[PDB]
This record gives C-alpha cells, structure tokens and sequence, in this order.
C-alpha cells in the first residue's frame, strides 16, 4: 500500500470547510431549473435598489406607517434644519432598518458611496427651494442654513424637479469602516434646510410631505460574515 | 472628492466575492439536537429511536438567511456530531457503540417504534457511525419536487416543502449501563441559488 | 485486497528449474511483487545460480486447532547449503527473496489462508523502552519456523501489537482454498542501509494465519500441508573472510 | 461512547418470568434498533428478540417466541424483555445489543452489553 | 539604515508557520537517500489499500480473531438480513477500525466513493445465492429481501465468482460529510441477504465462512486536520 | 554548511512579505474609550457629550510601533464599535438609539456644551450610528498641514501634529431610564510609508 | 441599545416649576444633543427645548421661552428641564430624546423617551 | 448515480493537498518540559541545569503519527518557549535572564555537574536566549547514520535511534531570589518523507 | 432588485479586514509626498544594519555606558573564553537589547544567517592574536582553546586587520526557528579566546577595549506578527 | 525572566567559612553553568567561583583556591559557596551569576544578581 501520513488536522469538522462527501442517492433524477425571472447572484445586489429610509421615528409615530412621512410644516425660518440624518450606520437608529442597513447587519465593514433621494409629494402647483447639504466625516453636523450651504450641497427646487438625488461620496480614512457602536465615528451628515420656503397656490394643504430613499452604489462592497440572531 | 451630481453612482466594482449568494450561505449550522440512548429498561420514550423531520424552520439564524427570498435550490450536505457518556452515577462500562443514522426521502414511511420493518428498508439510504471518529456525513441534492423550494408559498392545498426525516438509534443491545447521546446535525447548503427577493421577516418567529 | 480470480481448478504445470532445484508450479500466474519492485544489485561478490536456487523449509501441517505460523529470513535460510554459508562468511549481505507459498487440499476443504510479509517484524513485547527482548535463539526459530498463540505472539495483534484486520497493509496473497494453490510473494530487499549484517538484522518476515478455518467434508484428511518455498534473488556479499571451516 | 448496561439478571427456576433492562447512553433508542442473544453454555450466539421503538416492529426466535416480550421505552430509552415461563435450556448469558436492524442475526449490530447469566435452574 | 515598521504579529510563535531558521549545523554532511522499496506520498494512499472489516463485535467474538469470520449459519429463510453494515464512518463502531477508518479519524471531512469487497471461503463445489444490497443515505437499512432488493444491489454468486466487489457512490447532500457523532446522518447500508440459500456437496461443512474488505477510491479525499491522543 | 569566510551575508531574500510597513501597522489597535449617555438627569459631566482628541500617544501599543520612525503620512481609518446598557437596577425600556459621531477636521472650533451650533456644523463631516448593526467607519486621509507627520519634532513653537477631535453623542431625547454607551474606537492606519529610523523608546511612556 | 429614561413628571397647577430628567446610556450625552417634545392632547408634536452639553448651545420654543431651561449634565450624563412657571396650554406628554442636532425639529432625533405627562391643571 | 459495477473506483482524484505527508506532520506538537532554575541554594537535584534526550517516544500526539510508517527521513526544527517565575512568596526582584540552550549531536559527551568542560564545548552549536524575546529556534537537519531512522527496528545489537540531547541552564550568577523556568521544546519535523507503511499500534503506549 | 443572499458574516467586524470605506473629506488636497531622504520598505531592512551588541550586562555595569566595552585584561592564559554569546535570541537576554533582537520581539519565527562585527580598539601599535569561535546548535559551548579550535572559528589578528567579520550560518533543523523560551534551543555560541595574548608596546595601557556588532544578512526573514506592549 | 536570588551574605571575621546560595527561575540549573563576581571596593570585578551543575566542572580563582567551595543542587537548583577561611582581603559584595560558561569571566554571563556585602572584619 501507498506509504501515508496521517498529519494534524485528520479527525476534525471544520464549520466552514469545503471537502466533497458521498452522495446518499445515486442517480436521483433532479428536477431540472427554470428561468423563474429574478435571480440573485450577491447580496450587495439587493442594497442596490433603494428603500425608504423611516426618518420619524418618534414616540408615537415609530412603528406606525407615519415613520416615513416627513412633513415640511407652517413654522418659521428658524435654521435649525428641516432633518438631518446621520450617516453612521448601526451608531445611527435610523440607517440600521433600511434593505441597505440589513445587509450592513450581517458584516463589519463598509466602503463605497451611499445615494439619497428626495421624492418630493407636494401639490404640483406648489414651489419652493430646500437645501439639502452633506458635511464629510468628523466635522460637527451643521446647524445654520449658511453653515451647511457652505459644505457639499445641492439646492433642489420643489416646483422643478420632484425627486431629487445627492450622491455621498468615500472621503474615509482606512479602506474599511465599521458597522459596530464602539465608538460613534460621525461620518456624513445628510441635511435638508428650508433656503426660500414652500409657496402654494390659493388654499392647498399649507403641510405636505416627503419620502427618503436610500442604496448602494455599484462600488459598495462588505466583509467578514458575522452575525446576529437571537431568542 | 467630495461631490454630489447626480451621477449613478461614481465608479464600477471593488471586489465583493465573499458576499456572493454561494458564499453568504456557505456556513454550516446547527438545525436540531436529536437525543437517543440505549436502555436496558424499557423507557418507551426515548426507546432507542428519535425521529426528526428534516426542517430549517426549527432554527432561527439559518432561517432569516433563508426568508431573504422566495424561492431557492440547494444541494443539501449533512454533518453529524455525535457525542455520548453515561446517565447513572456508577462505575458501569461500555464498549464502542455504533449509530445509525437514516435519512428518509420526502413522502416515505416514518418510522415509528425502534422494531418495525421501515428500519430494514430496501431503499433508503443509512449511515452506520462508529463513536470516537470523525463525524459523519451525507449530501442530500436538490429534493425538491417542483423546480425550487417554496419559501413562502401563497396558496392553498404548513408542510413547506418537505426535505425528509432523520432517524437515529443505537445498533447495539442492550448493555447493563445506560448510555444517552446527543446527535448534533449541521447543514451547509451549497450550490444554492435563489430567486425573489423580499424584505426581512423583522419580528419574532 | 488480494481480489483475484484466476480460473479455480488447474490448467497448466509450468514448472520453475533454478539450477539444481525444480518446483512444479500449479501454473504460475498470480504473482504479487511487493511495493511493486524488483530485487535489484546494489547501485560486489555475485554468487548467482549457485546462491540463486530453491530451498523448502519444512513443511507444517495446518489443523482445526492452528492458530498460525511466522518465520523470518535471512534467518530461516541459515541452514540452507550455499546461501547458508555465504550468510557466514561475510559481514555484508543484501539478498530478495521469492516466497512461494503453496497449499494443496482437495476440491472438499475449505479454508483462507492469508501470506502476510511483514518488513522488520519484531514480536510481541509491549516493551517499547526495550524491543529485541526475546533472545537470539527465541527470536531466531530458523527452518523450523515458530508459531503464532490466541516467545509468544497473540495472533490477533499479529504478535505485534495491531489489529490483524490491518495486516493488509503490508505486502500479501490470500490462498483461498475454493481458488488457487499457490501463493506468490517476490519481497526486494528491504532496510535503512544499502547493505547489511544478515546474521544480526532480520529483513523480513513471511506470516501465515489461518483467516478462515479448515473444513474438511464429513471425514477426510483431519489436516492438510502447507509448504514455503524461498529463493535468494540477486544475491551479494562482501567480502570472504577466512573461509573460516567449522 | 454508546452505553447499554444489562440489569436485571439472576437465578430463576422452570417456569419464571423475570424482565432485563438496558438503557441507551450516547444515542437516541429509535436510531437503533435493539435486541438481544444469548450464549449458550458451550454454544454459539443465539438471537432472541429485537424491535427498534422508532415504530415498534416486533421479532422474536424460533424457541423463544410467544413467551417473551420485547419492550421499548423512548423516555428513559430502555428495552425490557419480559422473560416469562423460563425453561431449562434458556439458561443463557444475555446480552443487549443496539442494531439497524430490525431482528435476530450474529451480526449487524454496533454496541454491545457486558454481560448477565439468568439461570433458569431448580434448586434448594 | 533601511526605514523599516514592525507590524502586529512579531515576537509571536505559531505552532502552524512556515519560515527559514538558522542551521545549527553547518555543512555536515546528510547521508544521501536510497530507494528504499514503499516510498508514501499521501495518506490518502494507505486507504486506497482494502482492509478486512471487523463485522462482529459482540460480547465474546470483539478482541479475538473471530471478529473478522462472518459465519453463513445454517439457518431458515428469514429476511432478517445475513449482515447490514452502516455506512456512517465515525456514528458506527464497525467501521471506524479500518485502515480506511484510521485516517478518517484524524480530520473531520470526507467526499468520495468506498467499495466493498467480499471474498467467500466456502468448499470450493458449494454453490449458492447471495444479495449484496446498498441503500442511498437517509433511507431506512431495508430488513426484508424484496425491499433491498428494489434498491442499487449485486446478486452475487457463490459458484461462480468467489471475490464479489459492490462500488458505493458519493450521493450526498453537501460538498464533504462528517466523521463526528454529532446527529446519526444515515449514509448508505451494506447489506447481504440470503438470495437463494447455500447448497453443499456430499457432507461438507455447512457452515462456512465469509470476509468483507474496505477502502477507498481514487476520488477519496479528507480535509481539516485535527486529532484526539489521550493518556 | 559551516562557513565564516566575511562576505556580504550568504544569500538573496528569501521572502519577507508580511513584514513589510503596510504589513507591519495593518492591525486595528484600540485608541480610547469614550463614555456617553443620555441623562434625564442633569449630569453636566458626562451631560451625554464627550469629546476626546485624536491622539496616539494615549495608548502604548500603536505607541512604540509608530516611534520606530521619524516621520510618516498614513490614510487614516477608524471603526467604532458602539455597546450599551441600561444603568440603574430597574426594568426600565428603550427604543434603539442612534448615535451621531463627529469627524472635525484639525483647527476647528471643539464641541463643549451638548447643544452649541458647533454641533450642526455645515462643514464637519458626522457620522449617525443606528445602535444594534455592524460597527460605523470613515476614513480621514493624510491631514497633515506639512509632508508628513513629525513623530519626534525638533525645536520650538506637546502639541504633536493634530489628527483631529471626535465627539459621540446620543441624538434621542430624555429617556426615564438612563442609558449608558461605550464608544470604542479603533485605528488601522493604511497606506502608510515612513522615514528616518530612531533607535526604539527603551523605557515608559 | 441607548437608554433615556423620562423621569419627574407629575401634575403641576398653573404656575408650576417642575423638572425632569433623562439618563444616557450606550452614548456619551456630547455625542449627541439633547431636546424634548410635546404630544399636545389630539395634536402633533412640537419642539420645546434642545441643547447640545457638548458646549452647551441653549435653543428654546417661542411659547415655552424664558420660562423653561434646560441644562445639561455630564457627570451622571442627564438633562435637567426647569419647566417654570407652567401654563394650562402646557398640559402635555413630555418625551426626551438625543439629536444631533441642536435644536426643536420633528425629525433629526435618533433615540425616544418612553413617556410621561405632566398635567398643569389647578384641582381639588 | 446509484452504480455499483465492479470497475477500480469511479472517476480521478479530486484535491488532497492537506493530507499530504508534508502536511500531514507539519504541525509542531510539545515534545517534552525541562525545568531549570538559578538556585542561590545548593539544590544539587534542579542544580541549574536540566538533560533531556531527544526523543519522540516521550509524547504519544506525535509517536502514533510517526509509527504509521517503518522508515523516516526529516529535517527536524525546535522552537523554544521559555517562561520563568518566582518561586518564594517574596517581592524579591531579578534582571532578565539569558538561558543557553545546547543541542548535541548524538554520540557525544552527555553533560552532567553545570559546571564541567563540557559546558563549553569547542564543537556543540548552543543558543543563547535572552529572556522577553520571541521563542529560539534551530534546525537540526537529518542526523541519521542510516539511511534513515528506524522506527520499529528489528533484530539485535531500546536506542531507537539518538536524535541528540538538550541541555538548558541559567548563564546569570545566583540571585538571592530563586527564580524558577520552564523550556517548552516543540518540534515540527519538515522536508519529511516515510517508507514501509505498518498498520496503526492500537493500543495504550 | 438583484437577487441577494447574506452569508455569515456580516454585521462582523474583523480587527485585520481589508475593505473599502466611505471617505469622510470629499475632496481635500492632499498635501503631496516630497523625497525626505530616508524612506523605509520593510522591517527586516532596520536589522541589515549593525547595532552594538552589550556584553557586558553585569550587577554595576548593566544600564550604565560600560554595557558595551570590552575590556581585554592583564590576566593568564586561562583557557575559559573571553567572552561567549549564546545565539538564542530570546533565550539569552544580551541579544535581545540590540535592534535586531527588538524586530525579532514583533514576531515568532526568524530564519537566515546573523554577522559579527568585531571592532578592535587598542593602541595601534599594539598587537595580538584572538580566537572568534562558533559551535553549531546543540553542541555544548566550547570551554577550552583547542575544542573551540576544531570547530568553525577564525584566527583574528589585532595588528592587521581591526574589523572582524564572521557570520554565523543558518544549520537549523526545522524551517523556522524560536523567539520564545519554551525550551533553551542552544543555537550557536559566538566566542572568543586568546590565541595568542595581547602584545603592547613601551608602557601603553595594558587593558584596551572591544566592541562587537550584530545584524541581519540580506536572507533574514520573519513571520506571525505578534507583541507584547505593557503597563 | 530568570531569577537568582543572593542570600547568606553577612559580616564575618578574618578566617570565618560562611555560606552563600541562589535559587533558580525561569530554567533548569544545568542549561546555565552559574557563578560569582565580587566588586572589591573601589576596585573592578573579579571573578571567584564557578561551575555547572549538569556534570558538575569545578573551577576557582587564584586567590580564593582551595578554601572557597562551590557546590550545585538540581532539586533546589541552589549554587552553595562554601566561603571557607575568610580572609581581609575577601572582604566583597558577591554577585551569583548564570554562565555558559563555564567559569570566571568577566562577560560571558547572562542573569545577574541583587547585590550581597560578605564583610571579613573583626571587630567589637
């Protein structure tokens, strides 16, 4: 007999492995696939199209079907801004119960760029300009209109475009940040301001709303498979 | 740098293999922890047999993984960790024992008392593990009988899909010391693919 | 391991003449070379033909009671003429050897026998912090050959200390009664030097255990013979001394 | 490590009905299938009875049959044979085996018993 | 000098690295390798020898060389199989004494086909009809003829062929199967039933003996070293 | 074999590839541990804010491996790994909360009261961290106001080089049950290249 | 998990001087700002007072101003709101949540307070 | 599928690569523990040095592994993990020790008294390892004066083979405040190859 | 949206990952690199330069400047060595102080040949003959001029040549040898004898020093970064 | 780290035969050949006594010959310096020190002790 060696390592399960094993049913005749349309190739795929982001999640308005409606009210230019969200994923409440934050779930590291939408859902006729602004990581969320205007910033104008797109960029410092509450690594700031103010035509509904979505972009990718499941 | 047109998003792939649907998959866990043992009494409850019926609706964390589609196919490989040691406190001895493992093809005859002949059978396939060695194991490819495992099924006629039922007993007779054993089962799902993506069972299950 | 199944009677007598001796082989064919090499000549003093010839052992009777029997080479072959002598005479020795075992019973006995060849086979004596243990002359039985228990080896631990039902890892045939005769086992030289000293190191060592037992119809023969025959196979030794005559 | 301790054996005379036990360490009882053989004094191993409490499938010997009754438990993982109306020749050393199975055969079983001799003797 | 950074892991000893340490012997001379008959590659190879199975381990039979003699009694036609082997590596003790065992409890995966040979020593005139019957993994081990008999089985004739040789395929369910008692996943089951029964010559023994070699194919593979040494 | 003769050395490499710069700091090392909380109480101490400047030289570690070296620019990544729990011994609720992290770019203006202006910065980049998911990351490339970081700076006017401040807070209002949060923050400096090479800081720091 | 745990609120009569107070747990209080809202009986909720202890920014409503203050621990991590001189429009389910922020906005909150009303009617 | 003919086997190989005899004993395992001390005592039992012959036969992990096969060839490698402590309860201190270890090529004078000649020895490679450091290590390339080591030797003149001896001693003077150490060898053999294949010693060692 | 799948491990986060993560500063200039003479590739290029060995680490001597003189006496022909360095890195605490030994604290194995340098400091006119001597791994240190003799040493003459270069070899059994006192693996022994006896002229100080230097050759190599950093 | 603990150093009077001992920590006595070294006040040290305990090698001082005797234990792993016949001159602070060795040099050593003043004073 061909002269083996039994080395360290025989004798064990590996979770994770990856060795072939006798087939318990010899010449099964499988039911053959079919092109049933949506097939899945990754994950990060799924993270690819937008969900909408609950930005309400008050007392009584979190868990209710009103955690999505963002209401542009009748107060005043006070600049304390109209939402601002942190883009600080599991430190972050809001972006953890997003398609794109589950995924963000069930890893540990994050890169590439995050997409905000703005469809906007008020009375056509209705006009006006809001300031949605992004301050880069580390730097302290903006809190006066001409603050925010000053970083990354885009102007949307509610009478001309209803849904309005901002790309957030990868301005990280290592190759890699965390999807862990170890320390709160403030990164983006997404933030909309009231720049003019919402004008309606004769007696319209003075409060409307807005929706928020948010996806990967192709160059998003993740790492390490942890998780998290409990009883 | 920092910019914001409207673009599509701002450059093509970075490399994202190991979240690949093969990949994310791709670690065993365990589904349910059958016990057996060997009574010289006759305790016709744990009576030798302990019978399964192969689901993963059991175990959470292989669940969620799972719900984040509708349909799937899934070459099914089996591992079985089977650990053993004495009930009563005494000085009572054993030799090695040897289990039997059965899987049972889905809509098969179950079996029922440790006897009856559906422990013979002809046809299905078994797996003799002697104790002290490495855990065994079997591959169980794509049982379905339609074209992809139903996930959630819509409809009427909950027997998901059926992917068939573990037995397990001792071979040995009965020894004068009573001997009980837990036999661990871990399922890899490989070769998987899947189809209709929904959100994320959130709750409880 | 041994899966063959030449035809199960006999067909032809092709008999082996090396120089004086003369075997009549139950044919032939059905040889296992083991480890798949041939005794080669070290890469001397070549005695060929003269050295090279058959010599049998004694020949030992295998009854419902026998447990088994073993032998070990040079060893056996130390008092046989030629071979015998140039074993003697030198310090150095490397010689192969053809085991040729044959049984012959009749077409109403039953029975395996198995032909395990075991290189450097020490027995029995769970005496790591000292193996040789057993003297000279108790580990040395020679033509007679010594035999296996259930100086003293237990037959399922195949004298050594492991389980008989792995003993086919080493080079073997099994003469299973219903099919051949013969048994054919061509061992090369086998030892951690290129040459050595054959009176003190025992290169091989030719076992034969009894797999299945012996059964004879109603009445017959109550036991029947199995026979070893051995060659020396490119035989060399370095260098006379003396011709030192007893 | 499968464990099968064989209790309940001791001195009968012709005619008892004593009962053996044997628990299942290791292994759940309806993985394997459980029986039992006896050696005969000066004898070969005789298969008995055996019946795998996954369904319960009931076998009984030649000899034996009618007489004794093989039992499963699946709590306590026990097989009880209820030896009744022992006779001389069943003075027997018994030993509980786990198979697959489902009955009476030398082989085809994994873990063995350590051993009980019932003897079914008359005496003062 | 070179401008150079120890980086996390100096100063540590892996018990399972790969690197060049300084020859506390230089220049001595290493005796030269002969071809030495037996050279061994792999282990892999010590199993692709077939090894005699231990088919009974009872009470008086374990330990003594009878564990290795399967013994065609001289019994009725009851379909209580002559011998059923459970193909479960490590969940059964028969096994897991094989050579082909012995490297499989020194890892924790195997993939691959196992075959099964039978090699009868019965009076060579004794004739006679066995089933050599394998049951896929999963299936319950079939107790009666015609139930084996539907599945993957040899009608293996004594009078004829004395050496009956059964491949049994890799149908299994995952990519490696396991070697730990962790579940009882019933691979397949070796199974020999009587076909027919034995027919003897005259008055020739009528009880006879039968051996059953294991091992592995050229397509066996193992992976993830482990082991388990005591004292 | 045995050879002194006074060569060069012997022979050519023989790989050293993780030992090589990148290699050699390519390991995340922990920086600080900064508390925060979210107080119905008026704890104007830990008053949920905490701000903590970016620094090495707290933790030994990261410490001695960058003073091999004189100078250095380093792409600097952080992780943080947020955990929490309730304080008091009461079986008080909480909703997931969300914790908003705070980059500031070096030579701004440094967050005190929880409230100021500071903290809407139209500027510095922030991080919101939904509690419960993977751990928040940013990358702060080389902001060095000189061509590299001087590791020992010779001369005059230890104000070292000024990596930046980072401010953790909770964004959810008074909860009746006091949460406390340990915000864990983690440095792998990637991209990195050094120069002169000082002989290694013996003693304590 | 960031815990803000509502406590001191009770039934006050107009001209009340009530105070509450929120722990934080899981965060340091200057990671994020600190405010409070009012579920106004049948109405939505408003803005009443938001400060950062960061360095501690001061943000008041335009009803609630002058009146109310709110202040801000870092010590014990918690937020003391001086609800001063409480009118009947005040009778209103208090909740205290973190921000970023710094100041009265429906959304831009992160963690909530569980409840507490404290009811500012003048009774027997 | 299910196919049972007669052929060799079924298809070719399919990836072994771990299994191979390289890494089948690629994995250092413990070989033995010499302890040593620096007695200010005249303990002439422990008396500094410490003789261990090197010998596999000491541990099982490694002896069944080697006994699988009759013959062996193998560049051997050791690594040594020192760790000392104090012995009496005191706040007695110490500067870090350096301990020479000394490895002998078989068929040499075997040290005894610390003190004597053979401490110096002209020809006997030795390795000082000064305390806090990574282990030390050496390579002792086949020293056999075979063609290889014997395994299971057969016949007469047990001295299995003589892979040499390891003698360890403190090199510092004696300090009033014994210190006491232990020097872990491990041993992994490389460049191994094996010849005539015996089957596996069952049995207790 | 693309069919995805999240495999274990996400949510993790792996201390030694290597993704790609949002920037936090969109386009910052960065300040570019300029050719600050010096720069560094690797680690093991600090070693490949010599730093000065200290023999000396005696009770007065250690921690004081006179750790790295080494002073030649006015004392006999006694053959006990000059001075004997045992060449186990960790095992032995004077090399353990010098550059090459802290590279080797950053890991766990070390392979390759180590050079010394020995830098004789005596009155020019003064002479003498010395013995540099080294005894391969195993083999107890050399005690006596003549066994020190036998094996691989050089003759270093003080009068002609001051520097004297010997580099140890690497005759070692495995491939990677310790940084851990596991075990006092005796390496090699650096050591140095009177040759001859020092020859001085007219009345010039009569106890000159040495100094000895220690580095890696350009095939030294390291592997597992490990540490060990306290408080 | 290897210990070597100095004891059984106390004033003695010219021609006292005191004794000296050091433990061993961290290794096993005969890895380490273990000697002495006395800082003579005002004066470079000297060598005095050493040897090692793996098959015990004697070697002295010119000055300290023949009265002075050092003996190891492997047990203890002590080094035991019979200071016989004490004379003015020998009036030092000893060092216990591991070599290699294995004798009296002023490098070649390894671990090094405290300190230990042995005065050989008479006096009242």
């Amino acid at each position: 007999g061909l002269p083996v060696m039994n080395t360290p390592g025989s004798n064990q399960y590996l979770t994770a492995d990856n060795f072939q094993s006798p087939c318990a049913l010899p010449e099964f005749d499988v039911t053959p696939p079919i092109d049933i349309p949506g097939e899945v190739k990754n994950m990060m795929e799924l993270a690819e199209i937008d969900t909408m982001i609950p930005f309400d999640l008050s007392a009584t308005k979190k868990n209710t079907m009103e955690m999505y409606r963002v209401r542009l009210s009748d107060k005043p230019h006070t600049d304390d801004p109209i939402l601002c969200l942190s883009l600080s994923p599991a430190s972050d409440p809001r972006l953890s119960h997003t398609m794109l934050g589950e995924i963000l779930n069930y890893y540990t590291h994050w890169a590439g760029s995050l997409k905000f939408t703005f469809l906007f859902c008020g009375s056509m006729m209705a006009t006006g300009k809001l300031l949605v602004s992004y301050a880069p990581p580390g730097a302290d969320p903006p809190k006066k209109r001409k603050e925010a205007m000053l970083g990354t910033h885009v102007i949307w104008d509610i009478g001309l475009q209803s849904s309005c797109t901002m790309v957030v960029p990868w301005i990280s410092n290592t190759t890699y940040r965390q999807t862990i509450d170890d320390s709160f690594t403030e990164g983006g700031y997404i933030s909309v301001f009231y720049q003019t103010r919402i004008v309606v035509p004769l007696s319209t509904p003075r409060e409307m709303d807005i929706l928020g979505f948010v996806s990967a972009c192709n160059d998003f990718s993740v790492r390490l498979l942890r998780d998290t499941t409990h009883i | 740098p920092s910019d914001t047109v409207q673009t599509r998003h701002v450059v093509q792939h970075r490399s994202r293999s190991e979240s690949s649907i093969e990949s994310f998959f791709a670690r065993g866990a365990c589904v349910t922890i059958m016990t057996v043992d060997n009574p010289a009494s006759t305790t016709n409850k744990d009576k030798l047999f302990a019978v399964w019926k192969i689901t993963y609706k059991d175990t959470v964390q292989l669940r969620r993984k799972l719900e984040f589609f509708t349909y799937s196919r899934f070459d099914m490989e089996l591992t079985f960790v089977v650990t053993a040691n004495f009930t009563e406190t005494n000085n009572g001895h054993a030799l090695n024992q040897v289990y039997q493992i059965m899987y049972v093809p889905p809509g098969a005859p179950v079996p029922e008392k440790w006897d009856d002949y559906t422990w013979q059978t002809s046809s299905n396939p078994s797996i003799f593990y002697t104790y002290g060695t490495a855990p065994a194991r079997i591959s169980v490819p794509y049982v379905g009988i339609s074209n992809a495992y139903s996930h959630f099924y819509d409809g009427f006629s909950a027997s998901l899909n059926d992917f068939g039922i573990l037995a397990v007993r001792v071979v040995n007779d009965h020894n004068p010391t009573k001997v009980t054993s837990k036999i661990r089962v871990y399922l890899k799902p490989k070769h998987i693919r899947v189809w209709c993506p929904r959100p994320p069972r959130a709750v409880a299950y | 391991s041994p899966n063959i199944e030449a035809c199960g009677y006999s067909d032809r007598v092709l008999q082996l003449t090396l120089g004086n001796s003369t075997i009549t082989t139950q044919e032939a064919a059905n040889s296992v070379v083991a480890y798949g090499r041939w005794p080669e000549y070290l890469r001397p003093t070549e005695p060929d033909v003269a050295a090279c010839r058959f010599y049998t052992l004694d020949t030992v009777s295998w009854t419902k009671e026998s447990r088994g029997w073993w032998w070990k080479l040079p060893d056996a072959l130390r008092d046989m003429g030629l071979f015998g002598q140039n074993m003697y005479y030198h310090y150095l020795g490397r010689s192969g050897y053809t085991v040729h075992v044959q049984c012959n019973a009749s077409k109403f006995h039953q029975g395996a026998l198995g032909v395990f060849a075991v290189p450097e086979m020490c027995l029995a004596g769970d005496s790591n912090t000292t193996t040789m243990h057993t003297s000279y002359q108790n580990a040395n039985p020679g033509e007679k050959g010594g035999t296996f228990t259930g100086f003293c080896p237990v037959d399922y631990l195949l004298g050594n200390g492991t389980l008989l039902g792995n003993a086919f890892v080493f080079p073997h045939q099994i003469i299973n009664l219903r099919t051949n005769n013969c048994a054919t086992l061509v061992l090369p030289y086998v030892n951690s030097l290129s040459i050595d000293s054959m009176v003190k190191h025992n290169n091989w060592g030719i076992a034969i255990l009894p797999l299945a037992p012996l059964n004879f119809a109603s009445e017959s023969s109550p036991e029947i013979p199995i026979t070893l025959t051995i060659a020396p196979m490119c035989c060399e030794f370095n260098g006379l001394r003396n011709i030192t005559l007893p | 490590q499968v464990q099968l301790q064989e209790s309940g054996g001791g001195l009968v005379q012709p005619g008892g009905s004593l009962t053996l036990s044997c628990a299942a360490s290791g292994y759940a009882v309806s993985r394997y299938s459980m029986g039992w053989f006896r050696q005969a004094p000066g004898k070969e191993n005789e298969g008995v009875a055996a019946i795998d409490s996954s369904g319960v499938g009931t076998t009984y010997a030649d000899s034996v049959k009618g007489r004794f009754t093989i039992s499963r438990d699946n709590a306590k993982d026990t097989v009880y044979l209820r030896m009744n109306s022992l006779k001389p020749e069943d003075t027997a050393i018994y030993y509980c085996a786990s198979g697959f199975g489902l009955s009476l055969s030398r082989y085809t079983y994994a873990y063995w018993g350590q051993g009980t001799q019932v003897t079914v003797s008359s005496h003062h």
